[PDB]
């Protein structure tokens, strides 16, 4: 898929709850001194936008591919499809923003984990979580893709259950 | 309180430039970089110079309170009483400064963990003590540490 | 130019006698904005902003601040160029047909260029008004034999993604049922933050005749006006009657932030440079006009159709 | 360039069409000025 | 300054395109008085006088005269400073994104500084209006994740020591019960000698729909207006509809001696001097605003809440 | 000192902010003058 | 010398010379790389070719 996604016959119809857009600005709270890196991504394997990515050093360049929490390099916050370039916030930096999830029913304050597809899921799935992820809001569906506001702050000392 | 505002009748003699920085009112850190990330958050209690955890629930936005362990979120380095806010250095950012210690047992070269009350106690590891615990007043002990994360 | 083009001179002289279009009564002054185009398509981009998080308190030192995002949306509009041809008398032949206080062949129905142009312009303006009101082009009272038009070319009546209500043929004469459907549509309306705006209602003569009936010492018209005032923040509600409609009721706000008319600046009739001439006294002329340019947001127009069978 | 201006003298058909469009726009503006509801 | 600060130049050039806040319609011109304070608290002192005894008759010789006393009251108001950050294109980079009839990356949702500032200011003004009307700060439709605010920072709806009425969920559709509660609140209202003043009523869209119903050829709105005119010395009574309210009715006078708004003169959005820059074409800018400053006398606001559950 | 004046040339950012505040106040006054309830 | 720090003018001149060499290599060959082996090529956009490719 894509982020921008088209001519319309008519325009689409308060200030509240207007941020529920797939192409919304990922950082709920931004900050200067946040490190952002550029990498290449596979244009036919998996679309890394708003997903946890890992570094795959290929024979021609270092790419980023959707990955699990065990081998996560960071979070892909934006993509330039013209150059097929992914922008990554390293895991060493804090993040507070909207990410792609696969569970349409997640409550606030729950512990979360990133799966092999770079997707937010409940931490009770069984895999030992290695990152501190907490749900700051209930998951909402855009009609279909599920998004959720999360706070990610570093790695977890001892893997939980 | 960070700055207990009390009126005095005589000026206090302050001329020596040594042993003047180890005090409960000295906010911030001993060494600070321009590229350090700071976040202001609503707080409950008084988590000043302590490890802070983020508590999430009329529904209100998540706040922070003194805590540690698996729930450790950051360190409170400064406080504003009027706005009832706390400046926090996230756990992903290293910090060097004086923090609250549980007791006087902490010495140099000691690995320290944030307890459930946000105080540094000897042994995941979170900090390495740089100096011995010093009693500012009553049971308040301040220790210089260099936070590096969680093991 | 005027020393050489008699037809252009006559058009410039008689351009003022053409009456104004009646469609201007259906829009506010700010809702209409001309564009420079004859035929083709044009893309309109609308920008918006939203709040991503609660505002950040500025106290002591802080680097993490809440952010404000932006969004865009693109709408395509189509414009069509249409033409007409009419016959008139050649300029040099007017002296041989200037009769007593009138010019032209009564037997052969031939007219001077100025009068012919004025009448043709009036007819074309009426046709443009019909298209703007209905969204279809037809010269028949039945409304059939409609000329095929491009997509993204809609009137107020056939604009997609709006609140359509239908009254069954069994209740074609039940004002209570019609008003129930109207209330349902009004409830389904979505004005958002622009609800404080005047409203416009367009009805057909049969609907007006039913409206002026007593409410089953109040009238259905008064009840409808009060109902619309209940939602438009107690502002002006205008009611108009048009013979171009048939058992239709149109309700829409007169706000430029919801409905915008962006016609080509050549939409109204304009003479063509080409003039057909021959050895006789009869010549031919062409008139050009442009159709298209209505834009509306989703779920802001209420269209009620009373089925007759 | 408006046909309502007496001093206006067009040079070519393009300017004539522009003047016609400007005249129509000014007439619409005047109609909205004079309209009462 | 304009020779050096392009952003300041653009803000000055486009500051006039931001529409006025709608909160001005809820206050009289004399009720609003700006103050000079960004963040902190301000103490307002109100003086009064009273008669100690009956006046003294001046006749022949007398030294014992009745006295007039004085009293004072101190009120503390809190003001809060809030900030927002938004991204935009750079001035030296706008030329490479100036497309036909528009500027900015449609794909990347990047806008020129002027347009971005205008949109952000509009959104912040909407948030300020919501705070003024309600007294709470939130960005969700459910009204949750509210930002905790300082004490002595109240809105019209949540101001303490006022008349509060509750309509039970079982009577949520009984306009007679709602009006009975409204009459009880109006009776409990205490205006003293300042009763001769215009009154303002603010209602939600559902209550607005219910108001136009026939009274049980008279309307509930008419009955309410007459009842309020009975108490306000038959002055003007204004009715407003706001989508920011839900099942709430607010009634309060427009007299500057009872309710006064003393906002900071920096309350409306203001650009900050700091602009984030790097080697790329994207920059960041900050907008500041101030919240707080509503003062009201005790028992002068009627707040009716219709419970839904 | 307001941004409405063409002759007003701000010297620094403090003057610019003061001019913005004055412009907001003047706009409020104009809105109340033109308001007819 | 001990820290390899230069004045801005000389540093800019050297960097510009290196970048000009890289641009010449890209124009002649159509690929961008900093290795004599020619591997670890930077991925480019379509319709971007050199005389050799």
């Amino acid at each position: 898929y894509s982020k921008s996604m088209i001519e319309n016959k008519v325009f689409s119809s308060c200030f509240k709850s207007k941020n529920e857009r797939v192409d919304a600005y990922s950082f709920a709270c931004s900050s200067y001194t946040d490190k952002i890196e550029e990498y290449l991504y596979d244009p036919a394997n998996s679309f890394p936008y708003k997903r946890g990515v890992k570094l795959v050093p290929k024979e021609n360049s270092i790419y980023v591919e959707v990955g699990a929490d065990t081998d996560m390099y960071g979070i892909c916050v934006d993509v330039c499809e013209f150059s097929c370039t992914a922008y990554v916030l390293p895991i060493t930096n804090n993040f507070e923003g909207y990410l792609v999830t696969r569970n349409p029913s997640i409550k606030i304050g729950e512990i979360l984990d990133i799966n092999n597809n770079g997707v937010i899921i409940k931490a009770g799935g069984g895999p030992p979580t290695a990152i501190n992820i907490y749900a700051l809001s209930d998951s909402f569906t855009i009609n279909s893709i599920n998004l959720i506001k999360v706070a990610i702050f570093g790695n977890r000392g001892l893997e939980k259950t | 309180m960070k700055n207990p505002q009390h009126d005095a009748s005589l000026l206090s003699n302050s001329n020596e430039f040594r042993d003047k920085n180890v005090e409960f009112f000295a906010s911030g850190g001993t060494r600070t970089s321009k590229f350090d990330k700071l976040e202001n958050h609503p707080f409950l209690g008084y988590p000043y110079k302590r490890g802070v955890k983020r508590v999430i629930q009329s529904h209100y936005e998540p706040h922070v309170e003194a805590g540690g362990g698996e729930d450790l979120y950051g360190i409170c380095i400064d406080i504003d009483e009027f706005s009832k806010t706390a400046t926090i250095v996230p756990i992903t950012n290293n910090f060097e400064g004086y923090l609250v210690a549980k007791d006087s047992t902490v010495k140099v070269k000691d690995k320290l963990i944030f307890n459930k009350d946000g105080a540094l106690e000897k042994v995941t590891i979170n900090a390495t003590a740089l100096t011995d615990a010093k009693q500012i007043s009553n049971e308040v002990y301040l220790v210089k540490v260099a936070v590096f994360g969680n093991k | 130019l005027f020393d050489e083009n008699y037809y252009a001179k006559a058009v410039a002289n008689i351009i003022g006698e053409v009456k104004d279009p009646i469609m201007y009564k259906w829009f506010s002054p700010d809702q209409i904005e001309d564009v420079d185009l004859q035929m083709g398509y044009q893309k309109t981009v609308k920008w918006d902003a939203f709040l991503n998080a609660n505002p950040t308190t500025i106290a002591n030192e802080v680097n993490t601040i809440s952010t404000i995002g932006f969004s865009s949306e693109v709408v395509r509009l189509n414009y069509l160029k249409l033409q007409y041809k009419f016959r008139h008398l050649k300029q040099t032949s007017e002296k041989f047909y200037t009769s007593d206080s009138y010019i032209g062949d009564i037997n052969n129905n031939l007219l001077p260029f100025a009068q012919a142009y004025k009448l043709a312009s009036s007819e074309i303006i009426k046709l443009i008004n019909h298209f703007v009101l209905t969204g279809t082009v037809s010269i028949q009272k039945d409304g059939k034999n409609q000329k095929r038009l491009l997509p993204n070319m809609y009137g107020l009546l056939n604009m997609p993604e709006q609140i359509k209500e239908e009254v069954a043929s069994g209740d074609k004469d039940k004002m209570d049922k019609i008003f129930e459907k109207i209330e349902a549509g009004l409830s389904k309306l979505e004005l958002g933050d622009e609800f404080s705006t005047p409203m416009m209602v367009i009805v057909d003569p049969a609907t007006s005749l039913k409206l002026v009936k007593p409410y089953a010492c109040e009238k259905w018209e008064d009840v409808l006006i009060q109902t619309i005032k209940a939602i438009n923040n107690r502002e002006d509600v205008y009611i108009e009657t048009s013979n171009l409609l048939k058992h239709k009721i149109l309700i829409y706000p007169l706000n430029s932030e919801l409905i915008k008319f962006k016609p080509s600046k050549y939409m109204l009739p304009t003479p063509n440079e080409q003039v057909d001439k021959d050895s006789t006294d009869v010549a031919h002329s062409y008139i050009d006009f442009v159709l298209g340019g209505l834009l509306a947001t989703r779920k802001t127009i209420l269209q009620v159709n009373i089925k007759q069978s | 360039a408006s046909l309502l201006d007496s001093n206006f003298v067009p040079i070519n058909f393009t300017e004539f069409v522009q003047a016609i469009s400007n005249t129509y726009k000014q007439r619409r503006i005047q109609f909205y000025e004079n309209l009462k509801r």
